[PDB]
DNA sequence: GCATGCATGCGCATGCATGCAT
DNA sequence: ATGCATGCATGCGCATGCATGC
């Protein structure tokens, strides 16, 4: 157990990997006799770690500018995309002008146009696609991939159910939802379940998703990039 | 002394009926509306007083209670009558903090003491209670009367005389408490939600419900801990509300819709079906439809209790990517109830309240649905054809009569459901296939469309002068970019200004509405309570009669929807959305006109060989 | 302020100069009462109009003041009218002829009790607008009943018997929780420093029936996006066994808290319940569809009547049903799964009083002699169907489930 | 036509915190 | 002054109802 006081509060969001330096010490609440069942335990004090340090696992603007101002950009951003994977210049200028994207636009009306792309890839097994998708998952600054039924502990869109305890509204984060700008790859994209290929309409579409239960109804916003892979 | 001079300064502040001010006024409404709470803008005092806004902002309770002493005092100045009803005035806040408009997830330790301003959505609601402020006792025995003030309850007298209470004499004042959490659509993701909770007491109880978005000001303090030899140093913070707004009318306005509605007349309905949408381009009787939802119906109520729907339903069916839910997007932004729930994201349990036991006291409470919040208002269904059957038998009673009848032994109630629904489908090949026949493309039961009141069908037609004009419209919007803007840079007037790339050279002879007024004037159009004529029932029965006839009359045309009498109220329904259009108080000629030729559109199709 | 004594005159003349109704009500109400031939007497505030309006005001605002100055005044008022003997008394009556013959307190001998009627003038509320300003005034509510609780006794004077004496003790009670006593306070024992220990007794103490019940808005009265709102009624004396769930119901009462916090509940005062072949006239022909219903509201003489109706949609079959449900007296309207399953038959559910499980029905049990209305029936589960066609042919619903074992007549 | 996955009420026991009647 | 009953989660075991997938 771990406490942080003052400016060390909401450094660590949880999941993350940390090293913690601090102080071991115990707790003083007074004195008070053993209650429960059990009362072997005797002169025993629980104990807690005082947190005090934590670490967590202008030029360069020129230099842009100069990398963007050549006449061979183009041809340069080509081939460090995968210069591993022998041909196909043309997937890989695609991909290449996937991850720059384009630009959302809004409208006096109020409705919103889509400023991001989406490619599909069918082909024989053994084409080097699966590849393609983890560079592009490296690459990108923000990159899910996902085997399109979700993953291991993560379904593929957003959840609501309500806390009966506390009665809050939690949300899952899901793979769509946890990708905000950034880029979805998705591996065995005909093995979508029923729900989620609804979603995955408005998600595509609108870039928004909605849900509504009993007392609530929102619209979260999943402005993501689509790469997907399939087999005949 | 320094309270003193905060009192000066506050009296000083509202005395400003010499110099344009507003607050005389104000508190004179206030005098005549019987209300005992005044709003006070923050931006205005900071204006006129830098170091009093600073001075309260930084400490609440002091300075709210000499404004409150002030408060007490200008209203004894102008009528010492009404204050003597109400022992003190409270106070409300609006206007822009700045660095203290707080989100739930950011308050912290530094806002103690301070005045803060917090957005977001009601979990948790308890009942009203009160709290006693004063009480009265009396004596039998001895024939006397006692009073005691709260800001230990007595029992007997100092001879041991037993006491009475009288709970008529005493005061009570109303209280509730209630949570607010930070809205899911802008808490990070992956993230667990953080909560606050609000103190609500004398008029504001009763102006929050769970599962609304609400903005509230107050003041920010600690709860002291409780009695004891020991403390753990920590305590709770609660926040007290000053102000709760729903987030979400002009003056001299009027005029300028009198000018319209008395200048156009016939063509107003006409330029606000043009200006529905200027981002999409066709479809006018579409808009027609959409501009009926709007305005809507009559609901009529009879002697016997009998109901009549006064709601429209549309649906629209037709090819990808001929912008419907660009249609029900724009209907959602600009209804004020407008609620988006597809296929498969809400069940029948999410449409339709329900009923859940609560633990906490063991008693059954009801949780609102969709189509239940939704009251008056828009109810959009994309994707409708992935919904389930039972929902849709669900709906079915929502879309006859606009109620919901729920019963689970121990409580059983009925819930108003008067709402309007748009829905659209695709069809069931994917593509509209033009040999076959409607109603193997819709692929829904009879009863399903009959309760529906309109039926479209758009095609994406491959003609070169439409694709020309289409790709014409789409590169001049793309193309657009709003003024003010540098170029290259990342992410009221009745008629709008002209735009070059918005309108077009050749558009120059025409103008649209704008959003505001569109809306001004679709609210009190909405307010309008037309009435039918003789001279239009006869001849919208005999069209009636012609259009159930015309089974012998079709040729080669089939139709999209079977005609029941509901075709009639349907009929009778558009006509009155017609009248409503342009404000008038009787049905004419041209009015049912205008429904008949939207039903022939809409009811028959011709069946490609 | 103001002396009680004066009012409590002016109510015992009022009492006793009523004429003006040509037959005097007040002395039969009176010689009915003191000869234990009436057990319940109420008093009209509209009959008080004509007396000085200042009176009504008051009991308006200061209601049980007033309730209890009525019930000595009527008291007090008693022996003059007394002519003769009980006929036949019961044991209560033996144990206050008893102790008459042989200070007791006026609860203790009082064999009577006495309600208001609010004014005709005073116009009825909702129960989302009753706050702290109504507290401790007179009230007017009308609702539906959800819930009731049987009818269970309840304390009001404790009476208590020494181990050493035939000395009485008496302790009247006015909350809901009371302490028994232990010592013996009577003079006997007090100058013997005896120090005897007191027993209760079931016989000499007085009790009263005493009732749960909850009231909810009507669907009408609710605002726009919100949800009916519920109050509890508590019911005692003779008002008690009048309510029952799914009745709509107008009730006269006061608005009193619980012990800054309180919790408040009303007390209820009053309560009251709220060819000719022209059924639905709105409705254009089906002239021969109209008297079936006519006869199915008659019924025969077992002789119910089950009738259905199949129909193309937009014939309005939906009209015909709801108006069936508003004319019949006791009449549910299903529309479909909203109701299903545990919505008819029966549920087993806590208590508010004895804390333990009772059975409470559904929308068969409640149209028990009276009339249903099924829509969308072709829609409903199997189990429905099937507990519908069990109602149809046996008239009584079984149940046998973990927790239940029941037969309902239906 | 039925067994199963996914909520949800029911009844219960168990553990942690605290607040004061004898 | 001190030890205990109670309010508030939480696991345990269970039955019951709604949806669907072969
Ligand atoms: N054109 C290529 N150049 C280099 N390596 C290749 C090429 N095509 C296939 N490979 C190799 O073969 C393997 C293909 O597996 P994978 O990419 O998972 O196939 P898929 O993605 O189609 O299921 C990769 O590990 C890759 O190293
Ligand atoms: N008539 C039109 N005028 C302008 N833009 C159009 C038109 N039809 C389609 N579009 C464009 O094509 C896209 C269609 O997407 P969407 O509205 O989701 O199609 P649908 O609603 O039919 O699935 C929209 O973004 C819209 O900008
Ligand atoms: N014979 C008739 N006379 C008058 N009105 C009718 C008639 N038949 C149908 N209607 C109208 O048509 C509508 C039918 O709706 P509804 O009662 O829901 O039909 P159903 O009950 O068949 O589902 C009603 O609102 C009613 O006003
Ligand atoms: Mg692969
Ligand atoms: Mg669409
Ligand atoms: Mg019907
Ligand atoms: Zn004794």
């Amino acid at each position: 157990q771990l406490y942080c006081d003052r400016y060390l509060c909401d450094k660590v969001v949880p999941g993350n990997r940390v090293t913690i330096m601090g102080i071991y010490s115990i707790k003083k609440f007074g004195l008070t006799t053993s209650r429960g069942r059990d009362r072997v335990g005797v002169g025993i004090r629980s104990s807690y770690i005082r947190v005090l340090g934590i670490q967590v696992d202008p030029q360069e603007e020129e230099e842009f500018r100069r990398l963007a101002a050549l006449p061979n950009v183009y041809e340069v951003i080509s081939k460090s995309i995968a210069p591993s994977i022998f041909g196909g210049t043309d997937m890989k200028k695609a991909i290449a002008c996937l991850l720059f994207g384009g630009s959302r636009k809004r409208l006096p009306d109020g409705l919103t146009r889509r400023g991001d792309i989406n490619l599909l890839m069918l082909g024989d097994p053994g084409t080097a696609k699966s590849q393609l998708l983890k560079f592009v998952e490296k690459c990108s600054p923000i990159g899910v991939y996902t085997s399109g039924k979700g993953s291991s502990a993560a379904g593929l869109t957003a959840s609501v159910m309500r806390d009966p305890s506390s009665r809050n509204f939690i949300m899952e984060g899901g793979a769509m939802v946890l990708a905000d700008g950034g880029v979805v790859c998705i591996d065995e994209f005909d093995k979508m379940r029923e729900d989620d290929r609804v979603a995955i309409h408005e998600a595509m579409e609108q870039q928004t998703i909605s849900i509504a239960k009993a007392g609530i109804t929102t619209t979260l916003n999943s402005r993501c990039s689509v790469l997907a892979a399939a087999n005949s | 002394v320094e309270l003193r001079e905060a009192q000066r300064d506050y009296l000083d502040f509202l005395d400003d009926e010499e110099d344009q001010g507003i607050y005389q006024s104000k508190v004179r409404e206030l005098i005549s509306d019987n209300q005992y709470r005044l709003i006070v803008n923050v931006n205005d005092l900071r204006r006129k007083n830098e170091k009093r806004a600073n001075r309260l902002l930084n400490n609440a309770f002091e300075e709210l209670v000499a404004f409150q002493r002030a408060l007490k005092d200008f209203v004894a100045s102008i009528d010492a009558t009404y204050a003597k009803q109400y022992e003190e005035f409270y106070v409300g806040l609006e206007g822009s903090f700045g660095s203290k408009h707080v989100s739930p997830r950011t308050l912290t330790s530094c806002f103690l003491s301070c005045v803060v301003c917090v957005e977001g959505i009601v979990t948790k609601c308890s009942l009203v209670r009160p709290k006693v402020v004063r009480s009265v006792h009396y004596c039998p025995a001895t024939k006397k009367t006692i009073e005691r003030r709260y800001s230990v309850y007595p029992t007997k007298d100092e001879e041991n005389n037993p006491l009475e209470t009288e709970y008529g004499l005493s005061v009570y004042k109303d209280h509730q408490t209630i949570t607010i959490q930070e809205m899911p659509e802008k808490a990070p993701a992956g993230q667990l939600p953080r909560s606050v909770d609000v103190i609500l007491d004398d008029d504001l109880v009763d102006k929050a419900k769970p599962g609304d978005r609400v903005q509230v000001v107050g003041t920010y303090r600690c709860l002291p801990g409780k009695k004891g030899g020991y403390t753990s140093g920590t305590f709770r913070t609660v926040l007290i509300a000053c102000n709760v707004k729903q987030m979400s009318f002009s003056a001299e306005d009027i005029a300028k819709i009198k000018k319209f509605s008395k200048t156009r007349s016939k063509d107003i309905f006409d330029q606000l079906a043009k200006s529905l949408a200027p981002s999409i381009h066709g479809h006018d009787y579409v808009k027609k439809a959409i501009l009926c939802l709007l305005l809507g119906g009559v609901e009529r109520d009879l002697e016997n209790g009998s109901h009549i729907r006064g709601d429209i339903n549309i649906l629209l069916i037709g090819d990808p990517s001929v912008a419907k839910s660009q249609l029900l997007r724009y209907v959602l932004c600009t209804a004020p109830r407008a609620i988006p729930t597809t296929g498969r994201g809400s069940s029948g349990v999410g449409l339709t309240a329900a009923v859940t036991t609560d633990q906490e006291t063991g008693e059954r409470r009801l949780e609102a649905g969709a189509m239940v919040l939704a009251d008056r208002g828009v109810v959009c269904i994309d994707e409708f054809d992935k919904m389930s059957d039972m929902d849709r038998t669900a709906i079915h009673e929502v879309m006859e009569q606009g109620r919901v009848t729920i019963a689970k032994a121990g409580i059983h109630a009925r819930l108003n459901a008067r709402c309007s629904v748009l829905a659209a489908a695709n069809p069931v090949y994917g593509r509209y296939d033009q040999y076959k026949t409607p109603m193997e493309n819709i692929g829904l039961q009879d009863s399903l469309l009959s309760r529906f009141d309109l039926l479209f069908i758009m095609l994406d037609q491959m003609d070169p002068e439409q694709d020309r004009e289409i790709s014409d419209h789409v590169l001049r919007m793309h193309r657009y970019r709003a003024p003010g803007e540098q170029d290259g840079d990342a992410m009221t007037q009745i008629y709008e200004k002209h735009d070059n790339l918005l309108h077009g050279t050749k558009k120059k002879k025409e103008k649209m509405v704008s959003a505001a007024f569109m809306k001004k004037y679709i609210h009190v159009a909405k307010i309008i309570k037309p009435v039918l004529t003789q001279e239009s029932a006869t001849y919208i029965a005999e069209e009636y009669s012609r259009l159930r006839s015309q089974d012998s009359m079709s040729s080669d045309t089939a139709r999209t929807s079977p005609v029941t009498a509901r075709t009639l109220e349907t009929l009778i329904r558009l006509a009155t959305a017609h009248a409503k259009a342009r404000m008038s108080k009787t049905v004419d000629l041209q009015d049912a006109e205008e429904a008949v030729e939207l039903v022939q559109y809409a009811y028959f199709k011709k069946v490609l060989e | 302020l103001k002396d009680y004594a004066l009012e409590k005159e002016k109510v015992k003349k009022f009492l006793q100069e009523f004429y003006q109704d040509k037959q005097f009500k007040y002395g039969n109400q009176l010689v009915r009462l003191a000869h234990r031939e009436q057990v319940a007497l109420y008093v009209d505030l509209d009959d008080v109009a004509e007396d000085d309006p200042e009176l009504v005001d008051s009991i308006c605002e200061n209601a049980r003041r007033y309730a209890k100055l009525f019930a000595d005044a009527v008291q007090e008022l008693l022996p003059q009218y007394k002519e003769r003997e009980v006929v036949n008394k019961d044991v209560l009556d033996v144990y206050i002829e008893h102790r008459l013959m042989m200070q007791y307190p006026a609860e203790l001998m009082r064999r009577f009790e006495l309600y208001f009627q609010g004014p005709s003038s005073n116009k009825p509320r909702v129960i989302r607008e009753v706050r702290a300003d109504s507290v401790g005034k007179l009230v007017t509510v009308r609702g539906i009943v959800t819930r009731v609780s049987e009818v269970k006794p309840k304390m009001v004077v404790a009476t208590y018997t020494c181990d050493q004496c035939g000395a009485e003790t008496y302790q009247p009670i006015q909350s809901p929780t009371f302490m028994p006593l232990i010592m013996c306070p009577s003079q006997e024992c007090q100058t013997n420093r005896s120090g005897g220990r007191l027993y209760l007794q079931t016989r000499g103490s007085r009790f009263i029936k005493f009732q749960e019940m909850k009231m909810q808005e009507h669907s009408d009265q609710v605002p726009v996006g919100n949800i009916p709102r519920s109050i509890t009624v508590l019911v005692e004396g003779e008002n008690t066994r009048i309510a029952q769930p799914g009745d709509h119901v107008s009730v006269t009462g006061i608005f009193l808290p619980i012990l800054l916090l309180s919790e408040t509940y009303l007390e209820a005062h009053r309560i009251v319940k709220m060819l000719a072949a022209s059924i639905a006239p709105e409705i254009y022909g089906h002239e021969d569809v109209k008297k079936a219903l006519l006869l199915l509201l008659v019924g025969g003489v077992r002789g119910n009547i089950n009738i259905c109706l199949m129909g193309d949609p937009g014939v309005a079959k939906s009209q015909l049903l709801s108006y069936i449900d508003r004319l019949a007296p006791r009449s549910q309207y299903t529309t479909g799964r909203g109701s299903s399953g545990v919505g008819l038959t029966a549920a087993v559910l806590r208590d508010s009083v004895s804390g333990e499980l009772t059975l409470e029905g559904g929308a068969l049990v409640l149209a028990d002699q009276g009339v249903c209305c099924i829509d969308e029936f072709d829609k409903m589960a199997e189990a429905d169907r099937t507990a519908i066609h069990e109602v149809m042919e046996q008239q009584t619903i079984s149940i046998a489930k973990a927790g239940i074992l029941t037969t309902l007549n239906a």
